[PDB]
C-alpha cells in the first residue's frame, strides 16, 4: 500500500482530459520547438567546454605522437 | 417571435477529470460519468432499468450482505464506501449517466 499514505496535500485543482479528446503532439513550433531550443541554448555552456577541451587535448596529442615518428633532419646534416 | 420556444444551443461533453484535493476532509466523494441521450430518448428507459441492477446503498441499510446488488453487497463485504448511488440525469439535448461513492481515503481504489 503506497497510495493514500504520501503526502498531507490541502487545497490543490487540477484538469486533466481524456488523451483523446487531445493532440499527441501539440504545437510543435510554438511551444516545442522554442523549448527544446530553449533547453539547448541554457545548457551548451555547461557541457560543450569540457567536451571541447577534451577534443583539443585529443588532437594535440596524436599529432605530437605522429610528429615524434617523423625524422629529424638534423641528425644527418652532417653524415657524410 | 415571442411564442416561439427557443432552441438551445448544444452543449459538448468532454471525457475528463477535475480532481479538488482536501486531505483535511474526512471522506472522499467521486463521481464518474458518460454521456446520457437526453429526455425524448427511449433508451432512458433501459439506462434506468440498468441503474436499478447497480442500484444504490448507505450505511444503514439493514439488508447488509445479503443485498442483491453486486456492488452493494462487495461495498459491505469489503468496507468498501460510506454509499454510492447510480443516476440519468437527463436534460433536452443531452445528459450524464454515472455513479457516485463516498469512502474512506484508503477504499477509493478498490471502490471505483
Amino acid at each position: 500500500i503506497h497510495f493514500g499514505n504520501l503526502a498531507r496535500v490541502r487545497h490543490i485543482i487540477t484538469y486533466s482530459l481524456s488523451p483523446f479528446e487531445q493532440r499527441a503532439i501539440p504545437n510543435i513550433f510554438s511551444d516545442a520547438l522554442p523549448n527544446v531550443w530553449r533547453r539547448f541554448s541554457s545548457q551548451v555552456f555547461k557541457v560543450a567546454p569540457p567536451f571541447l577541451g577534451a577534443y583539443l587535448l585529443y588532437s594535440w596529442g596524436t599529432q605530437e605522437f605522429e610528429r615524434l615518428k617523423r625524422k629529424n633532419p638534423a641528425d644527418y646534416e652532417n653524415d657524410q | 417571435k415571442e411564442d416561439a420556444v427557443p432552441i438551445l444551443p448544444r452543449c459538448r461533453f468532454t471525457g475528463s477529470e477535475i480532481r479538488a484535493r482536501d486531505d483535511a476532509l474526512p471522506v472522499a466523494h467521486v463521481a464518474l460519468a458518460v454521456e446520457g441521450p437526453g429526455w425524448a430518448d427511449p433508451d432512458n428507459v433501459v439506462l434506468h432499468v440498468a441503474n436499478a441492477i447497480i442500484g444504490r446503498y448507505d450505511r444503514t441499510f439493514g439488508g447488509g450482505k445479503h443485498l442483491s446488488s453486486r456492488l452493494a453487497a462487495l461495498a459491505v463485504e469489503h468496507k468498501l464506501c460510506h454509499s454510492f448511488q447510480t443516476f440519468n440525469t437527463s436534460y433536452s439535448d443531452t445528459g450524464l449517466f454515472g455513479f457516485h461513492f463516498v469512502a474512506d481515503p484508503l477504499s477509493i481504489d478498490d471502490m471505483m
